[PDB]
C-alpha cells in the first residue's frame, strides 16, 4: 500500500512529529479505556435501593410488613463523527516549489502534504482537548456560535448535576472570598466511600498568580495555595492534590477526583485525527484531503465536580 | 448592482489571475464590508465598488457574524450568499 | 410524560451515599406496607390509569371489559401497577385496604379525600385518609400517601 | 500491528488505521509510564 | 418520521415491481447527479420532505434550518439523520427533481412553498411532474423538479 500510495506513507512518516494532547495530564492511566466506536451510543444500567417507610415492630401476630423498593438508570454516553478538510500541493508539484530553504508557495499559502497534516492535526487536537475541558465546541474568543451536539455529551466544565459556586463581581479580587466558595462548594462534595483518592485542580492563569500571595495581617510561609491543599487534603483521606494551568480556562477553578469509581473517559479508539482515503485530484497543482475525529465519551457521577466561576462582569 | 456576475475569492498576482465562483453557485466566507453597521440577520447588498452594505435586493446575502475589522478601511463579515432574489 | 418508567435516559450515574428521600419518586410501583394476604387482579387497561382510582368499562361487547381511570359512585378499586409491554393494570379491589402513593388533584395529615371522576384524589362519601402533604413531581403531577379503606358515608 | 514497528507493512487502507489507534494507545500508555508528577 | 417506527405484522410480497416508490421512506430524489451540491444542517422540528429555512438564534448557538418558504426559502430537504439531528439540505441554487410535501393539483402547474415548507399551486419555484398522492389521512406528496427562483 505504500508503494501505492503516497499519502499514506507521508502520514506514516510524520505521525510521530504530532505532539501528545495536554488532556492526558488531566486524568489518571486508569481513568481512560477506549471504546470500538465512531458514531453511536454506549448505555450502562445502575441499580439502586430504597426505604418505602419505617420499618416495622415484630410483635405478636403481623401481616402488614413495610417495604423496599429498587430502581434502574440507563446511562447513555453519545459519539459524533466530525471532518474536515484541507489544501495541499500535489505530490508531482512539490519540485516545481521546492525552494531552497522552504517548500512552498509562499503567497499562495500553499504547502506539502506532509506539512499541511502535521499543522491541521495540531489544530484538531487543540480543538479536541478544548471540548474535553470546556464540553462545547466554537472557534470564536468570544465563544459564540458553539455547534449544536447531541445530549448526553458533556465536557468537565459544562457537566450537569454538580456543585457550582459564583463569585460575585464585587469580591472578583478578594482571594479571601474566593477561598470561601471554594471552602462552601468542598464542604457540599459527596464522595462517599471513595474518599481515599488523589484530587485534581485546573486553575486559569489569572487564578494561579492570586495563589501565591501570603495567606491572609500577612502570614510567613503560609500561602493561600499551601491552604488549598490542606483543605482539600481533609477530604481526600491527605491524598496526593496535583494543581495545574490551562489557559483554555478564565475566570474558572475545577476540583474533581482522579478515582476511575466516580469519573471515567471512555472515547473512541478514533478520536484522535485520522487521515481519510478519499483526495480531491483535478488538472491543477492542488489537492484536497480529509481528516477524521470522534468526539464523545465523558461518564462522571452526580455532584462529584466543584465548578467555581468568578464572575468578572 | 444589478450587474453582478461573480465573487472574486482569489487572486494570483504575479498572473493577474481572479478566481470567481458564479452567482449560480452558493459561497459562505469572509467578505469586504462598506462599514462597521452590519448586524447578524441583517440583508446585504453589493454596492458599485463591489462592498456589502446593508439594506430593493436582487440577491440574497445574509450576514452570519458581525463586522471585523483589520486595518484603517479594510472590515470582513462572513457571508453566506445563495443565489437571486425575485 | 405520564408513564412509570421514564423514556429519556439519565445523563450521569446516580450518587448512591443518601438514604432518605429516596423513595418519593414516580416509579415507585405498589404499596409502602404491603401484606401477604392481599387479593390483586389485573385487568386490560383503557388509557393509562397507574397510581389513580379505577373503574369498569364495558364495549360493545366483542371485547371483554376493561378497567379506566375514574372514580365517585362507580370505583371498583385503585390500581397500583401496569405492565406496558401487555398493557394489564394491577389493580387492588376497594374490599381490600391499600396503603401507598396515589395522584393528587392539583392538604395536611388527617384530611379526608375521595376519588374524582379522573381517578384523581381532592380534599372531601370518603374514601382514604392522608398521611403527608403534597409532593410535586411535576408541575402537574402531585401524589399524597394515603391509606383506603372502602367507601363509608 | 503499530507504526512505531519497522516491521509492519500495512496491506490496506483498513489496516494502515487500525495501525494509527494501536501506535496512538502505545503512546499513550508510554506518556503515563514517563510521566511523574 | 421517514421511517415507520410502528413494526410490520406481515412479511412483505416481493413479486411485483412497479408502484413500489410512491412511499414516505423514499429519500433523495428520482434522477441525482453525481455534481449535486449537498449541506448538512442543524435541525429544527421534522423539515424533512419540505423546504427550509435559516433560522439565527441569540447567537450562542450556531444557524439551523426550519420547514419554511416564501421570501426566506433557502433549500430542501431531501434527507434526515434522527441520530444525529442532521437534515440534509440542497441549496436552492442547485435544482432538485423528486417527490416533495404537498399541501392537501396537476402536471403542468406552478407550485410556490408556504410558510410550513408545503407546496401549493400560485413567484414560481417548481413545477408539478404528476398529480396528488395521499399516503395518510393529511400526508400529500407530488412529484416536483425545482429550478430555484423566478418570478
Amino acid at each position: 500500500l505504500f508503494d501505492e500510495n503516497y499519502y499514506a506513507k507521508a502520514v506514516a512518516n510524520i505521525i510521530g512529529e504530532v505532539k501528545d494532547p495536554i488532556m492526558y495530564k488531566w486524568f489518571s492511566p486508569d481513568q481512560i479505556e477506549d471504546v470500538d466506536l465512531q458514531m453511536g451510543y454506549q448505555k450502562t444500567v445502575k441499580w439502586d435501593a430504597f426505604l418505602n417507610a419505617n420499618p416495622t415492630t415484630i410483635a405478636n401476630e403481623v401481616n402488614t410488613i413495610s417495604t423496599i423498593g429498587f430502581s434502574s438508570e440507563v446511562v447513555r454516553l453519545n459519539y459524533l463523527k466530525l471532518q474536515y478538510k484541507f489544501r495541499h500541493l500535489k505530490q508531482t508539484s512539490e519540485k516545481f516549489y521546492t525552494s531552497d530553504s522552504y517548500i512552498g508557495d509562499i503567497n499562495n499559502n500553499l504547502l506539502p502534504f506532509a506539512q499541511a497534516y502535521k499543522l491541521a492535526s495540531s489544530e484538531i487536537i487543540k480543538l479536541i482537548n478544548h471540548f474535553v475541558l470546556t464540553g462545547t465546541v466554537s472557534i470564536q474568543k468570544d465563544g459564540k456560535n458553539q455547534k449544536r451536539l447531541l445530549p448526553n455529551m458533556y465536557g468537565l466544565l459544562n457537566m450537569p448535576e454538580q456543585i457550582k459556586e459564583e463569585v460575585a463581581s464585587g469580591d472578583k479580587d478578594k482571594m479571601d472570598k474566593i477561598f470561601e466558595k471554594i471552602e462552601a462548594g468542598l464542604s457540599k462534595l459527596e464522595l462517599g466511600d471513595e474518599f481515599s483518592t488523589p484530587m485534581m485542580v485546573i486553575v486559569d492563569p489569572a487564578t494561579s498568580l492570586k495563589l501565591v500571595k501570603p495567606y491572609a495581617a500577612a502570614s510567613s510561609c503560609e500561602k493561600w495555595e499551601d491552604v488549598l491543599i490542606q483543605t482539600i487534603k481533609a477530604i481526600n483521606n491527605r491524598e496526593d492534590v496535583y494543581i495545574e494551568t490551562s489557559n483554555l480556562l478564565k475566570h474558572k477553578i475545577l476540583i474533581y477526583p482522579l478515582n476511575s469509581e466516580l469519573i471515567k473517559f471512555k472515547p473512541s479508539k478514533y478520536m484522535l485525527p485520522t487521515p481519510n482515503e478519499q483526495v480531491d485530484k483535478d488538472s491543477t497543482d492542488v489537492a484536497h484531503s480529509y481528516i477524521d475525529f470522534v468526539l464523545g465519551g465523558l461518564l462522571a457521577t452526580r455532584k462529584t465536580i466543584l465548578q467555581v466561576n468568578i464572575k468578572q462582569s | 448592482g444589478e450587474d453582478l456576475y461573480g465573487i472574486c475569492i482569489d487572486i494570483d498576482e504575479f498572473s493577474k489571475t481572479a478566481t470567481i465562483v458564479p452567482i449560480t453557485n452558493n459561497f459562505e466566507g469572509y467578505l469586504v464590508a462598506k462599514d462597521s453597521t452590519v448586524k447578524v440577520k441583517d440583508k446585504l447588498i453589493f454596492n458599485k465598488d463591489g462592498a456589502l452594505e446593508k439594506v430593493k435586493a436582487t440577491i440574497n446575502a445574509t450576514a452570519l457574524t458581525d463586522a471585523k475589522q483589520i486595518s484603517n478601511e479594510v472590515y470582513l463579515v462572513k457571508v453566506a450568499v445563495f443565489g437571486n432574489k425575485a | 410524560a405520564l408513564m412509570k418508567n421514564p423514556q429519556q435516559d439519565s445523563g450521569l450515574l446516580s450518587n448512591s451515599i443518601d438514604f432518605r428521600d429516596q423513595n418519593l419518586i414516580f416509579s415507585n410501583s405498589g404499596g409502602v406496607c404491603t401484606s401477604s394476604k392481599d387479593k390483586i387482579e389485573n385487568y386490560p387497561a383503557k388509557g393509562y390509569p397507574y397510581k389513580r382510582g379505577v373503574k369498569l368499562s364495558f364495549g360493545d361487547g366483542t371485547t371483554e371489559l376493561e378497567v379506566e381511570a375514574g372514580g365517585g359512585d362507580d370505583l371498583y378499586g385503585v390500581c397500583s401497577d401496569i405492565d406496558e409491554f401487555s398493557g394489564m393494570a394491577t389493580v387492588i379491589p376497594i374490599t381490600n385496604n391499600f396503603t401507598g402513593y396515589l395522584t393528587l388533584k392539583k392538604v395536611n395529615p388527617g384530611d379526608k379525600l375521595n376519588f374524582n371522576q379522573h381517578g384523581e384524589l381532592e380534599k372531601v362519601s370518603v374514601n382514604a385518609i392522608a398521611l403527608s402533604k403534597a409532593h410535586k413531581l411535576t408541575e402537574d403531577l402531585f401524589i399524597v400517601l394515603a391509606s383506603v379503606f372502602g367507601n363509608r358515608a | 500491528a503499530s507504526l512505531l514497528d519497522s516491521n509492519f507493512v500495512p496491506i490496506n487502507f483498513t489496516e494502515f488505521v487500525q495501525a494509527i489507534s494501536n501506535t496512538y494507545k502505545q503512546r499513550r500508555i508510554q506518556f503515563y509510564e514517563n510521566l511523574k508528577r
